[PDB]
RNA sequence: UAACUGAACGUGGGCGAAUGUCGACACUAGUGGGCCAUUUUUGGUAAGCAGAACUGGCGAUGCGGGAUGAACCGAACGCGGGGUUAAGGUGCCGGAGUGGACGCUCAUCAGACACCACAAAAGGCGUUAGUACAUCUUGACAGCAGGACGGUGGCCAUGGAAGUCGGAAUCCGCUAAGGACUGUGUAACAACUCACCUGCCGAAUGUACUAGCCCUGAAAAUGGAUGGCGCUCAAGCGU
RNA sequence: GGGAUGGCUUGUGGCGGCCAAGCGUUCAUAGCGACGUCGCUUUGAUCCUUCGAUGUCGGCUCUUCCUAUCAUACCGAAGCAGAAUUCGGUAAGCGUUGGAUUGUACCCACUAAUAGGGAACGAGCUGGGUUUAGACCGUCGUGAGACAGGUUAGUUUUACCCUACUGAUGAACUCGUCGCAAUGGUAAUUCAGCUUAGUACGAGAGGAACCGCUGAUUCAGAUAAUUGGUUUUU
């Protein structure tokens, strides 16, 4: 079956500038500005109200109908990372040998590092790059605990997954040996 | 096993006792408890070959009572 | 199955001294041509009734034209298939201008989605729904909603086959 | 070919008579010196589970395991002043036993 | 359509309802009508509704029915063409919600005294508004979470822990005991579970239910009721503000 | 025959369904228990297979198409010219359509010559079309916020066992609803959760089958084959 | 004179009886049947039960391929504390040894490991099956002789042809110098020691790993200062 109209809306804040061409959504707002290329995917936008965009797929199967929702959300999380921001706090946890966490910007690129020393005594320096946007804090409120906070949505959260994926014990149980840092609690900056 | 008692492709075949499908084996069957009606013990009974010993490795038979 | 044409054809057993009178037998059949008619009657009353070709006539066939092949109609058809398991029913619809252009676009229909010839489907009931609550399957009451407008997106240009080599690349926007 | 003689007894023999046969036959075992005349036409076939029951009445399921319900131990031993001479001689046996075999770089092939 | 969601099948004994729980419902409540002079309609919103068993059973002459709200109005009739008896498409006016039924042969006054005197201290529902701010002081977590003296306190037990930390407290184990920062109460703050004035959500909720911290309270709230004798509903004070449909 | 009463054979006379259109000698051969195929019949095997009967073909035979070929399809042959076809084809090699209509399918070596085996009542949270049954504004499926109780820590057993180590039963009340309990958990409790119910919401869903196409459903060893390039609203599949 | 089964095969037994989703079946209520289950095929024993070559395999050298992976690389699970592992997955890049025993295929050691196959078994050399002619013993035969057999000694001896391979020249475009890179080949391998650290982990016994450093095994490409070897430097 072919289903001859399919539509989504979306609302946007007042604060919120949104910009389509050729499917290159440009969204700006308080915190920033953000860019997307949907060119991948067949979608008309149009202006169905004030402040309301409408996504529409004329012609379209069921899966054609279906990535209207992940567009919707894909746009969605754009305007919630330009107004309200995305912060993920980060706590890691030692046994014996405490883990020591440097932060730094690098300045040429233009961007955050982290430094992990002495993960279970290993003499090595494991070195992550953040995305651009991704801004790395060391929380004083609560104790061993990172905090990413950024406009992206996935440039966050993929910097935080590759903070967890760095520190990953092996050849040993993982029952006996918890070292490590773990994503402890996701959401807005504001 | 007593005897080979009919071996149905040939009776060369039963004078040599061979052990097919289908043959007739006479076999002790002290151990079943097989009484004649006045205390006699019936110590031999015909039984049937009813699988493939040379693909089997193995005799399987079925009493004939 | 072709351009197919529909046919009331009645026949009937040959009168004998018992009888002198047979019963009339009328179908409505949807064949080619009159040959094809004639035979999908006598088979078709060979599996119901005790009358073959060699004891039965043709009394008549006569085509049955569309009263208005002009209005948009829509068609529901009940109909059994046989497959490699047996035999079954399906009821589809077909919005069409006239019963044989449904009958036809139901036989392409089968045979694209449950690959069914001619020989192994059997038309039992083809009727005009002719009020819109009778619309049941969503890709028709999708067509008969109120206000039906909607665009066509991505129209390749009816370029001619000869015409090897073009100068400008085409736009698929008219 | 069907018959009848396939579903009779072929070889019966009677109480008295197996036993005499039997005992007889025995005795003829006891000699090493004499041995049968014709014994192909002889019938030599007449001639010729503790694990189990514990396993039976106490299952591995019930013995040792996540659904175990076993909870007293089989011992050899009923009061303390036993269970001290069980202990004594069953050091005693170790130890002889260590000795003996202890009296009784890899080596070449 | 082969991409579906697998149904679990339940292997538990208690099944679905359907349609003969209605009807018994319908039964049960067109029958109490003839034999209790008042009904009375009472509200409880954003409640827990756990205390209604002993009020069940402190009221024994008295039957409440807890039902559907739709089920309950359609029980005793929403129109004067199809009520039971006369007056009750009156009353069916108030049934919007999350209320009840209460057929009774007492007085009106003594129902209204009772309803009025009985409050219990009940835990808060999301979307309460906090009537004060509660944190967890730094260092070992205890049941109460600091609402009894620390010295009278059992520590908090070390299952728990996931769900804290998944709820959001930054706890971690150490020695077997829940603790906020380190051992001695140090290199941390305490964690404000919530602030007052502060619109309440599930996780809050949650973390105070576990906490034994209760910030609410049970007010059943009576609207109305339709006396048999004059025919007619009286309405009370909460029916005023409390919408009708 | 009781009988010109019959039996044959003569005398004389009168008067037939459709379609197509040879016999006897003489002399002289070669081959007379070959192969393949459809149908029918008889026996079996784990599967293969082994027999007979008729017909057709080959050995004796070229031509067009199956890329190619003893057994297939079409058609049988003097030397040439013109026209039309059969079987098979029309993206290029290759003469002829990137022809038209309606759909289906995206394959980590699809498919385009399949029927046989692998192989099954086989496994797919791939995608379409249907059939049956069921729920639903008296609010269906999914979610979110809560309840999920009392006799009772039911009986036996266990060092301890309170729904959740075991065995056997598995009832009643309050019900809107809640199992002498679905899992997590405790030494045992506690606590959480599931079944079930209510509040918010807003209109169609759920289960099992059936028919298509697709994935897997077992593969070795020099580098290679829908004939090759290549083909994805096909240059694949059905009409 | 005539000759010299194959899109087969692989990982899970048979016979007999129950149970059963289902297939069938309503004028006969029979018959097949997946999944299962049940019977026959020493309390860690015994060492006092090796059960028939008609069919033939090996070895040297050397190359390549397959994966159905023994080791190395990575990953998932297991009371996997550590150490050592076990089970499984992707993966053929790279390796997979030296010996004993012929009164006739298993043992031993080193090692990271001593994985399994194909291209033969549907005119390279060399030991058995294996067997021309001489001879002996055993069995059979009156015999010549034959064999249930056992032992000894014993004649095939190319290449200069074409192709393939390995290398070396080369006409045409004046000769020569310096270059580019389509295409073809392709290379590294494993272990040990120091430090981490007697640390993590552990009741104890024991006992790692990342970064860093230094050697070695096997393979490969060169080289002759030095040391051995070679002597027609006659």
């Amino acid at each position: 079956m072919r289903y001859i109209h399919s539509e989504e809306t979306i609302p946007v804040p007042e604060n919120v500038k949104v910009s389509i061409k050729s499917r290159l959504v440009t969204v700006e707002g308080p915190r920033g500005k953000l860019q997307k290329d949907l060119s991948h995917i067949a979608v008309n936008f149009s202006v169905v109200k004030k402040g309301v965009i409408g996504l529409e797929i004329h012609h379209g199967s069921r899966k054609d109908v279906a990535a209207l929702r992940t567009v919707r959300t894909i746009i969605n999380n754009m305007i919630i990372g330009v107004t309200k921001g995305f912060k993920y706090k980060m706590r890691y946890v030692y046994a014996h040998f405490p883990i020591n966490v440097n932060v730094e910007k690098n300045a040429e690129t233009g961007c955050y590092e982290v430094e992990i020393r002495n993960f279970i005594g290993e003499k090595i320096v494991r070195k992550v790059v953040m995305a651009p946007g991704v801004e790395v804090e060391i929380s004083k409120a609560q104790k061993d605990e990172l905090i990413l906070s950024g406009n992206s949505l996935e440039a966050v959260s993929q910097s935080a997954a590759d903070i967890q994926q760095i520190c990953k014990v092996r050849n040993k149980d993982i029952r006996k040996f918890l070292d490590g840092i773990y994503v402890s609690e996701k959401g807005n900056i504001v | 096993i007593l005897s080979v008692k009919k071996n149905p492709s040939n009776p060369l075949y039963t004078q040599l006792g061979v052990l097919t499908k289908g043959t007739i084996i006479e076999v002790n069957v002290s151990d079943l408890g097989i009484v004649t009606a006045s205390g006699k013990i019936a110590w031999g009974r015909y039984a049937q070959i009813t699988n493939n010993p040379e693909n089997d490795g193995c005799v399987n038979a079925v009493l004939l009572v | 199955m072709g351009r197919l044409q529909e046919y009331q054809v009645i026949g009937r057993h040959l009168p004998t001294e018992a009888n002198p009178n047979p019963a009339l037998y009328r179908m409505r059949i949807f064949a080619p041509n009159e040959v094809v008619a004639k035979s999908r009657f006598w088979y078709f009353l060979r599996g119901l009734k005790k009358v073959k070709k060699a004891t039965g006539e043709i009394v008549s066939v006569n085509v049955i034209s569309e009263k208005h092949p002009l209005k948009v109609k829509n068609f529901g058809i009940w109909l059994r298939y046989d497959s490699r398991s047996g035999t079954h029913n399906m009821y589809k619809e077909y919005r069409e201008t006239s019963r044989v252009a449904a009958v036809e676009a139901m036989y392409a229909d089968m045979a694209a989605r449950h690959r069914a010839r001619f020989r192994s489907i059997h038309i039992l009931k083809v009727v005009e729904l002719e009020k819109t609550e009778d619309v049941k399957r969503p890709y028709i009451k999708q067509l008969v909603a109120k206000n039906l407008s909607f665009p066509l997106p991505h129209r390749v240009p009816k370029i001619s086959t000869k015409k090897i080599f073009s100068a400008k690349r085409p736009s698929t926007f008219s | 070919e069907p018959n009848r003689k396939w579903f009779t007894n072929t070889r019966v023999i009677s109480q008295d008579t197996l036993q005499s046969f039997r005992e007889a036959m025995a005795e003829k075992q006891k000699d090493p010196y004499t041995v049968l005349l014709k014994s192909n036409k002889l019938p030599m076939s007449l001639i010729r589970h503790q694990a189990k029951m514990t396993i039976e009445r106490e299952p591995f399921s019930e013995t040792f395991g996540p659904k175990a319900q076993r909870k007293r131990p089989k011992l050899s031993f009923n009061t303390v002043d036993e269970l001290a001479g069980y202990s004594e001689q069953s050091l005693d046996s170790y130890h002889a036993r260590l000795e003996e075999k202890k009296l009784l770089s890899v080596a070449t092939a | 359509p082969k991409s579906k969601r697998a149904r679990v099948y339940h292997l538990t004994q208690v099944n679905k309802k359907g349609r003969e729980a209605k009807e018994r419902l319908f039964s049960n409540i067109r029958e109490t009508i003839p034999k209790y002079q008042h009904c009375f309609v009472f509200s409880v919103d954003n409640m827990r509704n756990n205390y209604l068993k002993d009020v069940r059973h402190e009221l024994n002459d008295c039957r409440i029915f807890f039902g559907k709200t739709k089920l309950m109005a359609r029980a005793l009739g929403t129109t004067p063409e199809e009520e039971q008896a006369d007056g009750l498409h009156r009353l069916t006016r108030y049934l919007t919600g999350t209320v009840g039924l209460l057929f009774t042969n007492r007085d009106p006054a003594d129902i209204e005294s009772y309803f009025s005197n009985l409050s219990q201290v009940d835990f808060a529902r999301a979307g309460t508004v906090a009537p004060r701010t509660v944190t967890v002081p730094p260092g070992i977590v205890y049941s109460t979470g600091g609402e009894v003296p620390p010295e009278h306190d059992v520590p908090v037990s070390h299952t728990l822990e996931p769900e804290l930390r998944r709820l959001g407290m930054p706890v971690r184990m150490i020695k077997g005991k829940v603790c906020l920062g380190d051992e001695k109460g140090e290199a941390s703050e305490g964690y404000t579970i919530c602030k007052e004035g502060e619109v309440l959500d599930s996780r809050q909720t949650r973390l105070l239910k576990l906490f034994s911290i209760c910030l609410s309270e049970f007010k059943v709230s009576l609207l109305g009721y339709w006396s048999s004798a004059s025919g007619e509903v009286t309405e009370l004070e909460a029916g005023k503000t409390r919408p009708k449909r």
